[PDB]
């Protein structure tokens, strides 16, 4: 279960979305749809918008382990 | 373990951990319970440690005695080495990248490193009690006893104010917490120093029951206040079992040492682990037929990990360092460099672009250098706070308020943002300023009596949240006045979602806790069958089925989709670790080819081949295209596309220039130039094309209110409190609309059952059990469409014209058959690349990061586009500067073509307009410009919005590419 406190960051993250569904249900919904979210694996795209993505705003936003780089696998 | 709310599985010990203060610097002050061995008193009560009091009983023989609870130790990794004898330096240095340096003659520990940038310094008083805690050098914390050796208050040593107020009782144990936030949590124990009940500050009380007596008791029947968490534990020998409030029993079997050997599931899934007598896992057995074998060399380090019917990772270390080389059993392999100071540098991944790091006399990073730009610069003051940060040439500025919280942010364009703070954290207001005296886009946040967000005020409205005393978002109130409520069940699972209209979305869960059925507002049903590993196998839609099938490796292999007619039968071939490269169906067989190091240098789409070349820095240059035409792409500093050249000498080049913020600012050619100008917030307000000027004027609600055009254009829009378009006036007339605050027409010529419309503007539509529009009868025109089993249009007729569509194995349209002929399309990933209409090859060029078209090549000629801030093509002109294509779109998005010298099927964003059906198909769906809504539902209906047929709030400031 989940008993921790929801800070302002998580509230602002779920506020800017458009689903109004918790993450545990949204992830299950996205996992239940595999035939529509299929894409090329290992192909660098230059569209910055994936298939599981969708509606977005035209306004620009530049709001502000964080020093190194996960190479492939950090067990 | 920790299966119970906070209880163990190998034993009945109850362990609970809470944090008292959470400073923005990174200081953490926690405390554990440790029900086992709760007879001693360390100054914080019977069996209570503040997680900052370490104690080595003797010089080396005795245990370190962690707060949670050479003579090398292979099982745990201890490396306690003595030092100079007078001042007894020990420096435990266990295998958990810690270092507990203790000193004799004073009995205290200091220099607790937790990485490279995490340190702690202690300072005790004349007695054996700590009185000062510091991060690196400056005073941070301060204790205050009550002349009995019991901690009560905790000061900040910079501002006189209590942080945590412990409240004890007549039994020498705390019964109150009073933490930093100001939430008092009560605890009542038994007569043997065993916890009995714990009352949360919100009002939820947990209870505990013990079976045994003393320190060897077992905690069973851990129930809540109203049966929300009804956990029943049962221990017998070396096997334990526990069941939650949903009658789901999970069993575990351990060994004598205490490691996990076997784990069972109420469905039948079993996990097994076999060790190699040295405390390291050797064999792992999953519920499915697959065994993972670990192989270790001297000192272990997990040098080999082989999976059944697969490959191995083969980690690498030189003598004692971190990961030095990663094999990556695919065509690539990567490496790094590690000296005996940390600061990993010279990381060579699959491609080039090595990563160099330059530091200062301290341990923080200063400069991060890569190939072809991508340089990161950081500036540090006398303290550890960041001052200047440059990622791509911005050089932002940060100003503090004599505290550890950011107060002001300065941009290189003059925009200054100021943040206000109260006596606590949880910032409540943020404002943005400019070079002039004005206010814009200011957000406020107000909290309730607890530490939860109560309401948020935005220039658009006010959104409120009401909790059910458990922090689960019981209800949400919109600025308009409507409310959305949630109803949960045992174990806090989402069950019902109700809104103001009256319809309710329902969910169902199986014995494993996964989603096993959804009932929508209009009325649907699902099963969501899963295998013994947690992967969807059968969708089991009320009318159709998908029938996934894997290849016992973790990737999808086959899709036998079909509801009795028009079977799909999609096939794929995944390799070890991705690299699909193959997708076959009855219509298209997409194939791909990779290089040695790994690069999509050759793609095959039926009978067409594209091909492309990569550079040393991984950038794609000299792009190859069929019919023997090639492009040339150049770059510059910071790694951005600024020059595009063609293989034909009779074609001009395009030059791009960015602003100080990193956005596309100017695009120019030999006979064309486009300039864009913002207002300082991030919204386009002015556009110039050297002969055409467009301006945008916003209202107080941050919405496009007026659009002024030089060529006889002045359009005005007025919206409602939510944002839906209420009225629009272009030149002489005002068109008005209405809605029910949910995306449905509420005029006198509307009719909806639950969410779908039945009649609009005298046009009737028919829906089937799946929810798609199969029949459309207007004012004398009947249109009948037949779809596939994957919610995609197959054929359309009824208007004295037959049209058929054929897609690939990825859902992209490949063939379109109609009365005009056969049209073949060429896709590049998720964006349309070109098309063939048996009369030549057309190539569509778009922006490097967006879907805005710029130029189109046809018959050795190039035509430049002119679009607005939305991204829809408005004008198209040749190289001579004459009007070749010009049209005007309405509020709904209907094309009114005036000059039709050349055909232009482009639309808002990546969509394709059909001449025979008047529909916009972008990637997987169809949009009707004469209606304003889609004709079919998407599989992201509940995770993409409330209304399933709604495109957007308003097509003036919102886009929706890639279909759903």
């Amino acid at each position: 279960c989940e008993e921790g406190l929801k800070r302002l960051q998580q509230m602002l993250a779920e506020y800017q979305a458009q689903s109004d569904v918790p993450q545990e249900v949204c992830d299950q919904i996205l996992e239940a749809a595999k035939e529509s979210s299929v894409g090329e694996d290992g192909v660098r795209s230059q569209v910055k918008i994936r298939k599981p993505n969708g509606k977005n705003n035209i306004r620009y936003e530049y709001d502000l382990i964080t020093f190194y780089r996960h190479i492939n696998y950090s067990d | 373990e920790k299966a119970g709310d906070p209880v163990s599985l190998v034993t009945g010990e109850e362990i609970l951990t809470l944090n008292d203060v959470e400073l923005p610097n990174g200081f953490v002050w926690s405390r554990t319970y440790r029900s086992s061995k709760a007879s001693r008193n360390q100054g914080l009560g019977y069996g209570w440690r503040h997680a900052f009091q370490f104690e080595l009983k003797e010089v080396t023989d005795e245990k370190h005695n962690v707060t949670s609870w050479t003579s090398y130790q292979v099982y745990v990794g201890a490396s306690c080495h003595f030092l100079n004898p007078n001042i007894r330096i020990v420096t435990l240095s266990s295998g958990d990248q810690y270092r507990f340096e203790l000193v004799e003659d004073i009995w205290l520990l200091k220099q607790v490193r937790n990485g490279i940038f995490s340190t702690f310094q202690l300072r005790y008083s004349r007695n054996h009690r700590l009185i000062e805690v510091a991060h690196n050098k400056r005073p941070v914390l301060e204790c205050q006893y009550d002349k009995q050796g019991r901690l009560v208050e905790l000061l900040n040593a910079k501002t006189e104010q209590v942080l945590t107020t412990y409240i004890y009782d007549e039994q020498d144990d705390l019964v109150g917490a009073t933490n930093d936030l100001g939430l008092t949590e009560r605890y009542e124990y038994q007569d043997q120093h065993l916890i009995a009940k714990r009352v949360r500050p919100t009002g939820f009380t947990h209870y505990f029951e013990w079976s045994g007596e003393g320190s060897s008791a077992k905690c069973i029947r851990n129930f809540g206040d109203s049966g929300i968490y009804d956990y029943r534990f049962h221990y017998e020998g070396a096997k334990s079992s526990y069941s939650d409030s949903l009658d789901n029993e999970w069993t575990f079997i351990h060994d004598e040492q205490g490691h996990l050997l076997e784990k069972s599931s109420p469905t039948g899934r079993t996990w097994q682990w076999h060790y190699d007598h040295l405390g390291r896992k050797e064999k792992a057995v999953f519920p499915d037929n697959s065994t993972t074998q670990y192989q270790y060399n001297q000192q272990g380090q997990l040098i080999s990990k082989l999976h059944s019917s697969g490959a191995q990772i083969q980690y690498g270390y030189d003598s004692l360092g971190k990961l030095v080389k990663t094999v990556s059993p695919d065509g690539d392999l990567e490496k790094a460099y590690y000296n005996s100071l940390g600061q990993r540098v010279w990381d060579i991944d699959a491609l080039g672009c090595v990563t160099e790091y330059e530091y200062d006399k301290h341990g923080q990073v200063v400069k991060r250098e890569s190939e072809d730009g991508k340089k990161s610069r950081w500036w540090w003051d006398k303290q550890q706070r960041l001052v200047a940060h440059e990622v791509d040439g911005t050089l932002l500025r940060y100003s503090y308020g004599a505290t550890d919280l950011v107060n002001g942010i300065a941009y290189p364009d003059g925009c200054v943002a100021q943040i206000s703070y109260d006596d606590y954290g949880r910032r409540t207001s943020i404002r943005y300023f400019n070079d002039e005296d004005k206010v814009g886009y200011s957000e406020e946040y107000a909290y309730d009596e607890f530490s939860r967000v109560a309401q948020i005020q935005t220039p658009e409205g006010v959104t409120s949240y009401q909790w059910g005393a458990l922090a689960q978002q019981e209800a949400v109130i919109f600025p308009d006045g409507s409310h959305i409520s949630y109803e949960y069940d045992q174990q806090r699972n989402l069950t019902k979602l109700v809104r103001s209209d009256g319809l309710a979305f329902e969910f169902w869960y199986d014995s494993e806790g996964l989603l096993s059925g959804t009932v929508g507002f209009d009325g649907l049903h699902s099963q969501f069958k899963y295998d013994s590993m947690g992967r969807i196998i059968r969708k089991d839609v009320a009318d159709r089925t998908v029938l996934y099938s894997y290849d016992d490796a973790g990737f999808l292999q086959h899709i036998k989709a079909g509801n009795g007619k028009n079977i799909v039968e999609n096939h794929f071939n995944y390799t070890l670790g991705g690299r699909l490269t193959l997708a076959s169906n009855r219509h298209q067989t997409l194939q791909y080819q990779y290089s040695s190091f790994g690069h999509l240098t050759k793609r095959i789409q039926g009978q067409f081949e594209i091909g492309e070349e990569f550079n040393r820095v991984g950038q794609r240059v000299s792009q190859t295209l069929p019919d023997k035409t090639s492009f040339n792409f150049s770059y510059d500093t910071n790694g951005r596309l600024s020059e595009i050249r063609f293989s034909d000498d009779s074609l001009p080049k395009i030059e791009f220039q960015y602003d100080v913020m990193g956005r596309l600012s100017v695009t120019e050619t030999e006979s064309f130039r486009e300039s864009k100008l913002y207002d300082g917030v991030g919204r386009l307000v002015e556009q110039q094309w050297s002969g055409r000027e467009k301006k945008y004027i916003y209202n107080a609600q941050n919405r496009i209110s007026s659009i002024l055009d030089n060529t006889a254009g002045a359009t005005h829009y007025q919206y409602d409190t939510l944002g839906y378009v209420t009225k629009v006036s272009e030149a002489g007339s005002t068109s008005t609309f209405e809605s029910d605050s949910f995306g449905n027409p509420a005029l006198a010529d509307s009719k909806v059952m639950s969410d779908r419309i039945e009649a609009y503007a005298g046009v009737r539509y028919k829906y089937d059990q799946q929810g798609n529009q199969v029949k459309r009868e207007g004012d004398g025109t009947v249109q009948k469409r037949v779809f596939d089993a994957l919610s995609q249009l197959v054929e359309v007729h009824g208007d004295s014209s037959i049209s058929h569509y054929e897609y690939d194995a990825l859902g992209r349209r490949t063939k379109k058959i109609t009365q005009n002929g056969i049209t073949e399309f060429l896709w590049e990933g998720e964006r349309l690349l070109g098309e063939r209409t048996a009369d030549g090859f057309r190539w569509y060029l778009y922006q490097p990061e967006t879907y805005i078209p710029l130029a189109v090549l046809e018959n050795g000629s190039i035509y430049l586009y002119e679009c607005d801030q939305v991204g829809k093509p408005e004008r198209l002109k040749d190289s001579a500067g004459n009007i070749v294509w010009s049209a005007s779109y309405d509020v709904h998005g209907f094309a009114s073509i005036d000059v039709e010298e050349v055909r232009n099927p482009l639309r808002f964003q990546g969509q394709y307009f059909d001449q025979e059906t008047n529909l916009h198909y972008n990637l997987a769906r169809y949009y009707d410009p004469k209606l304003g809504r889609f004709i079919q539902q998407d599989p992201i209906s509940i995770a993409g919005g409330i209304n399933h047929y709604q495109y957007a709030v308003n097509p003036i400031q919102w886009i929706d590419p890639t279909g759903f």
